[PDB]
């Protein structure tokens, strides 16, 4: 029935898809996300939304998630498109294995949910997924790697990125504060560490309203962790102390 | 016109109200069904400095009202 | 106690009200539904009391609304 | 009320205090300022406070104490405010409730 | 100095100023202070500081204005309602004859018995009064061009069967009373509608669609039988309605009211056009760009009986209105008008009066005095072409 | 003073010259004739004492009342101010000139005959639209249009400049000008530029100013506007923002929306319409202007239609220099560098970018502006831009 239909998936009159635009704006309200590619590691460092003294700890984490044994990814937006999304990611990447018997590569990976997210906001009338995401993984082609994706189905290469909340300005300190090259993976974190806190502007880092991931390459494979809440509290108590000695 | 003669109404009972010397026993009580229709040049202290609810009646007060009542 | 005339534009309704006036001798009153609404609050009310009161007076008599849609929502 | 009081300073407390700086750089004296948000946020004890501090008169008034009954009683308000004003060289005036006009 | 406009330039510049200079030395010299007490030139004071004043306010005394309610009995017995004073019983000064007088006509008494001395004139909404025409406009049907057939219906149904009645009353016909005139905008509705106010012999009123939105309730409607009542005292006369789509909208009160006072105006138009009380002699036009708009009661005859669609004009009709717009120029001898009407496809009235003025235009920043065809080519550029997008 | 028309060519012309001769010479005549008479008697009495006798007839206690019908014959109806409605005679020394309906009409005591009339207001809404002198700048601050200003100065100056030119060749001038393009690029500061700097009596309005919330109040407000346009001699209106009162007029909308569109055919009518327009020119301006009806910007409604980009290089620089100019700089103020960057800035962009910066050297004490500060007010200002980045590209 025309009467009842939305029309989703149709040209404005400047050629701007609308529900795609209002999508890419849900997104500026969910956790933030940073990316931080260092040289011998990538970084994910999103915060931890869901701050109620009664609610319970379940799982390794709450917004990584691991697609296969070399690549996990973080989301924005809403959680339940998330797991759906997730699950086609995690479907895709065994498909992969299952006929070349190797891992997939990450822009392998990246653009195969992209193309399904781009064709579901091409045609079908349904409204598009309205999530963001940041991706990390290596693959024998291109090293570490940080990806980036969008409602519309664009993706992007990023030494660093922001997408969410306040992303115009940790995206503008990421500028101010990057080292092209010159980055370990300590440092990274420190500087995820400062980023996050400025944009977290309710309250200080209580190490519990956050959380960060590590890619790396250890004994020849790579190995995924999600920082405790211990480190997690000794990195700000570092990072309150040097920026005290530098006032 | 006619909200402009009532606008006049409400202007000189606001003139006479604060047309007092603090010396003088005559007191003023209004009762109305919404206050918050009111203007709030009535609720400015110097003229009228008190609202007194009256609340629907609780278990107490219904039990009061009902043996007083019977 | 009345009549009602209705059917679409144009389908003869007023010219049979005016052909009763015609050939009818009691005292008919024109009326259009518009003419009794008044800008004064209590006007109209006024207006139809006295037109009653009018045709009561001068012995039997007919009033005649048309367009009675315009008050009668 | 540390960013309001920062804010009120260098917004006002520059053109009587130092009102070199800006003959020199050109740029215009800022000829007032607007207070808004929800009731009962201390904006006449920030009015006051750099009433006092700047050393300067606080004719006040009421927007709608404004709305008088006499014709004009408005317009002759607003005469009358400003040519007291004019007397008194330092001054600050503190239009209360201008949104109800 | 400049260029040098002309060679009499100064010598005309100079007449002027002495002029002016001669003008104020009168002035002077003749006094004519402005007065703040709204008193005549004092050549004007003339009859004024006496022998008229001195023999006006003797004889003729100050009546006072009174609405009749009541003529009750044969025997001349008046019940007048005096505004805002009184209300009393009265009779006739012998000035008046008895049929001069009748209920609902404002009257004048005096001061002392109130008798009735002068009948006057209505009361009349000072904003229905304006809407008559007054200076009739200059537009004729030989400023109309390209349409032809469109005019013709036009002229027979609003302006023929008044001037000869006698074709339409031998054979039996009453000639319809309305027009809607319908067409692309700036196609030719309302210049022909001044032509038909201009050669017209009756009354005839301006009334916008937009000028019956009223405030208060009830207005509007008061204000359509007004001027009905108005035009039904003259002789014969023809109202003209604009955007006629301001006030006709379609019918479709639901939920929460919107737009019914609208509707009740409306209602009260259809029931004065054709109704009960009979329509005497008024014809009645209307223009709107969207005819779809009006309501379906409006619409059919009896109220608007005929239709004329204008159309944009065809390449001979181009020529004919380029030729029209461009005679009171000074413009070259020779100018293929073909050419030019070719040169525009489909274009209305208004994009070729423009073309006329922007070549005008281009004759003027070139500093020339007679146009030329290298002024239309650029004039039709300038246009068509660039102004294509709008 | 109620001259002759001397209704030859009108032009420069020898016929010109001699009727203009002709009436000068009479006036000749006639001042010294006059002058004459005035040396032989003054007058002075027999001029005096005729206000006597019209003080004579016009007693003490004049009366204000309020005409409502003159009878076209020096008759009356002249409502006193309690409400009464009296049928009076016309004097003989009354300026009938000053008759209208609605005057303050001044009448006799005993017998309410008319015998003066009173001077009114001249603010029905005269103050209200009027804007005066710009107090921001005449032509001088405005730089880089060069074309838009001279069509402008075409359109509405010239016409009233020198009428020989139009008048020599038979064509009117065109009948109203509608400036679009998108925000920030100059369009109401020329307006304001060929107010202040012309001779007529310039009237200014908002579209939204247009929306009334009483029914039939847009349409009144839109008649008077051009009401009190004829009655001031030439005159120029200019309804800015229009586009939030001229929409593309669709027909499927419900609620105020219908009022809209009903001031707009108001407003449709009075551009050109029945009756005509006087000498009054109308400008408009639209930032989005596909969206205009057709019958509003069609060719006899508005001739001239202009449009409006943005500074591409040059431009820039004019503007920069024109907002810097009031402000100590430090030398090393690399203006070019600000302005090579194609980020398509725009006009108001241009002006924020020289506030801010002046700003923060305000805010940091130092007398003087340094580069490093605008280019960071440069970042901070474009810093409002947002939108969905790979979206669309
Ligand atoms: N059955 C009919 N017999 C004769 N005339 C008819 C008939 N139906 C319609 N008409 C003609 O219709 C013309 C206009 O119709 P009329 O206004 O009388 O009808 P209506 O139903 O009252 O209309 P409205 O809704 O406009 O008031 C009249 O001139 C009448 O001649
Ligand atoms: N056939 C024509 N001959 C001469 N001039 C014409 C013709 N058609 C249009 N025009 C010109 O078009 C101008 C626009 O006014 P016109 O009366 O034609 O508009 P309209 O068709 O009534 O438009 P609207 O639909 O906007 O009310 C007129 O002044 C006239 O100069
Ligand atoms: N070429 C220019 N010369 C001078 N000032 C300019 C120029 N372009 C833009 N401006 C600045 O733009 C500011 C905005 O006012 P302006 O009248 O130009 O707005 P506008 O273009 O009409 O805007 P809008 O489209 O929102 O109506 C003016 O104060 C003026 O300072
Ligand atoms: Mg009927
Ligand atoms: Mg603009």
């Amino acid at each position: 029935s025309r009467r009842y239909d939305s029309r989703t998936t149709i040209f404005s009159p400047e050629g701007r898809l609308y529900q795609v635009e209002y999508a890419m704006e849900a997104i500026g309200h969910a956790g933030t996300c940073l990316g931080i590619l260092a040289n011998d590691g990538v970084l994910l460092a999103a915060e931890r939304r869901n701050i109620h003294k009664l609610l319970d700890e379940v799982f390794f984490s709450e917004k990584i998630y691991k697609l296969n044994e070399d690549m996990a990814c973080s989301v924005a937006g809403i959680t339940s498109d998330a797991n759906v999304l997730t699950n086609e990611l995690r479907l895709i990447a065994q498909r992969y294995l299952l006929q070349y018997q190797e891992p997939i590569p990450c822009e392998q990976l990246v653009t195969a949910l992209c193309d399904i997210k781009q064709a579901y906001t091409q045609f079908g009338g349904k409204r598009p997924f309205g999530v963001s995401l940041l991706y990390i993984g290596w693959d024998k082609h291109y090293g570490f790697q940080l990806y980036q994706s969008d409602p519309s189905g664009n993706y992007g290469g990023w030494k660093a990125t922001c997408i969410g909340n306040n992303s115009a300005a940790a995206v503008s300190m990421l500028k101010q504060d990057y080292k092209e090259g010159e980055m370990t993976l300590k440092s990274a974190l420190a500087l995820a560490i400062k980023v996050l806190n400025k944009t977290m502007d309710v309250s200080k880092l209580s190490a519990e309203k956050v959380e960060i991931a590590t890619l790396t390459r250890e004994n020849g494979k790579t190995v995924i962790r999600v920082l405790k809440q211990k480190e997690v509290e000794q990195l700000i108590k570092k990072h309150e102390e040097e920026e005290a000695k530098a006032e | 016109g006619a909200d402009r003669e009532v606008q006049r109404i409400l202007l000189e009972l606001l003139n006479q109200m604060d047309g007092f010397d603090q010396n003088v026993n005559v007191k003023v009580i209004m009762a109305t069904n919404r206050a918050d229709t009111l203007d709030p040049a009535l609720l400015r202290p110097g003229r009228l400095d008190r609202k007194i609810e009256f609340p629907l009646p609780d278990r107490r007060q219904k039990r009061l009202i009902f043996s007083t009542i019977t | 106690k009345g009549v009602l005339m209705y059917g679409p534009p144009g389908t003869g309704k007023t010219l049979l009200a005016r052909a009763c006036a015609a050939q009818t001798k009691a005292t008919f009153l024109k009326l259009a539904g518009p003419q009794l609404v008044q800008m004064f609050i209590g006007d109209g009310a006024k207006l139809v009391r006295d037109a009653f009161a009018l045709a009561k007076e001068k012995a039997p008599s007919i009033i005649f609304i048309d367009e009675l849609d315009a008050i009668g929502t | 009320l540390d960013k309001q009081i920062k804010e009120i300073k260098e917004v006002i407390e520059l053109p009587v205090k130092h009102p070199e700086l800006f003959e020199a750089l050109g740029i215009a004296q800022p000829k007032g300022v607007l207070l808004y948000g929800p009731p009962g946020t201390g904006k006449t004890l920030l009015a006051r406070a750099v009433a006092h501090h700047t050393d300067c008169t606080f004719i006040r008034v009421s927007g709608s104490e404004l709305v008088q009954k006499f014709i004009g009683e408005g317009a002759r308000m607003v005469r009358e405010l400003f040519v007291m004003a004019r007397e008194h060289a330092p001054s600050i005036i503190f239009m209360d409730e201008i949104d109800s006009i | 100095k400049t260029y040098g406009q002309s060679t009499y330039s100064r010598q005309i510049k100079q007449v002027e100023d002495d002029i002016q200079q001669l003008l104020k030395k009168i002035n002077e010299l003749t006094g004519i202070k402005e007065s703040d007490t709204g008193l005549a030139p004092p050549a004007l004071w003339d009859l004024a500081a006496d022998k008229q004043t001195l023999q006006s306010e003797q004889p003729l005394q100050v009546a006072r204005c009174t609405k009749i309610i009541n003529a009750d009995s044969e025997d001349p017995k008046y019940i007048i309602n005096v505004k805002q004073f009184a209300k009393f019983v009265v009779d006739l000064s012998d000035q008046v004859a008895p049929t001069d007088i009748e209920e609902g006509m404002r009257v004048g008494v005096d001061r002392n018995k109130y008798q009735i001395h002068i009948p006057l004139p209505p009361k009349i909404d000072p904003t229905v009064t304006m809407m008559q025409v007054e200076e009739k406009p200059d537009v004729t049907y030989s400023d109309v061009g390209g349409c032809k057939e469109q005019i013709e219906k036009l002229r027979e149904v609003v302006e023929t069967p008044l001037l000869h009645p006698e074709r339409f009353v031998n054979l039996g016909i009453e000639p319809p009373k309305g027009v809607l005139l319908f067409g692309p905008p700036g196609t030719g509705k309302t210049l022909c509608a001044r032509a038909v106010a201009n050669r017209t012999d009756a009354c005839f009123i301006r009334v916008i669609g937009s000028e019956l939105v009223q405030k208060y309730v009830g207005e509007g409607a008061r204000m359509v039988r007004e001027l009905f009542e108005m035009a039904r005292t003259k002789k014969a006369c023809l109202i003209f309605f604009d955007e006629i789509d301001a006030i006709g909208g379609a019918r479709f009160d639901d939920g929460a009211g919107g737009d019914n006072e609208v509707q009740r105006t409306m209602l009260e138009l259809i029931n004065q056009l054709d109704g009960f009380d009979p329509r005497g002699n008024i014809k009645v036009l209307m223009a709107t760009n969207r005819p779809d708009t009006l309501d379906p009661a409006l619409m059919r005859p009896g109220r608007l009986d005929r239709k004329i669609e204008f159309s944009l004009p065809d390449l001979e009709g181009r020529t004919h209105i380029f030729k029209i717009h461009a005679r009171s120029m000074s413009v070259e001898r020779d100018i293929r008008f073909e050419l030019l009407a070719r040169l525009c496809p489909n274009s209305t009235g208004a994009e070729i009066r423009s073309v006329c003025t922007e070549a005008g235009m281009f004759a003027i920043r070139a500093r020339r005095k007679i146009a030329t065809e290298k002024d239309f080519l650029e004039a039709v550029n300038k246009v068509i072409k660039s102004y294509a997008k709008f | 003073a109620s001259k002759l028309p001397l209704v030859t060519p009108h032009t420069q012309c020898r016929l010109k010259l001699l009727k203009l001769e002709r009436i000068k010479d009479y006036l000749l005549m006639e001042e010294e004739f006059i002058r004459n008479q005035e040396q032989m008697k003054p007058l002075e009495e027999k001029q005096e004492e005729e206000r006597s006798k019209v003080d004579d007839l016009r007693g003490t206690p004049m009366s204000v009342g309020t005409l409502e019908e003159i009878i076209d014959d020096n008759h009356a109806i002249v409502s006193t101010s309690v409400g009464s409605e009296h049928y009076v005679s016309i004097l003989s020394f009354v300026d009938k000139d000053l008759l209208e309906p609605g005057c303050s009409v001044l009448l006799n005591h005993k017998v309410h005959a008319v015998i003066g009339v009173l001077m009114d207001d001249t603010d029905p809404l005269v103050t209200v639209m009027k804007v005066e002198k710009a107090p921001q700048e005449t032509y001088a601050d405005i730089g880089g249009l060069d074309n838009q200003i001279q069509e402008i100065k075409e359109s509405v100056e010239l016409p009233l400049t020198h009428p020989e030119y139009y008048e020599e060749m038979g064509i009117k001038p065109p009948k109203g000008v509608i400036l679009y393009g998108p925000p920030g690029t100059g369009k109401t500061l020329l307006a304001k530029a060929v107010a202040n700097q012309t001779s007529a009596t310039f009237l200014r309005v908002v579209g939204s100013e247009l929306i009334q919330k009483y029914l039939g109040d847009g349409p009144k407000l839109v008649r008077e506007l051009f009401r009190v346009a004829e009655e001031h001699a030439p005159s120029i209106v200019f309804i800015d923002e229009i586009d939030a009162i001229g929409t593309k007029r669709y027909d499927s909308n419900s609620g105020g929306e219908r009022e809209i569109q009903r001031t707009m055919l108001e407003l449709l009518n009075q551009l050109d319409g029945f009756d005509s327009r006087g000498d009054v020119k109308v400008i408009m301006a639209t930032n989005r202007i596909e969206t205009l009806d057709p019958a509003l910007i069609r060719p006899g409604r508005i001739d001239r239609k202009i449009e409006f980009p943005l500074p591409d290089e040059k431009t820039k620089k004019r503007i920069f220099q024109i907002h810097t100019s009031r402000m100590t700089l430090a030398d090393d103020v690399t203006l070019d560098d600000l302005i090579m960057a194609k980020d398509d800035l725009s006009g108001a962009d241009i002006k924020a970018i020289c506030t801010e910066a002046g700003l923060m050297a305000l805010r940091e004490r130092r007398m003087k502006v340094t580069n490093e500060d605008f280019k960071k007010s440069k970042e901070n200002v474009l810093y409002k831009k947002q939108e969905g980045t790979p979206e669309g590209l």
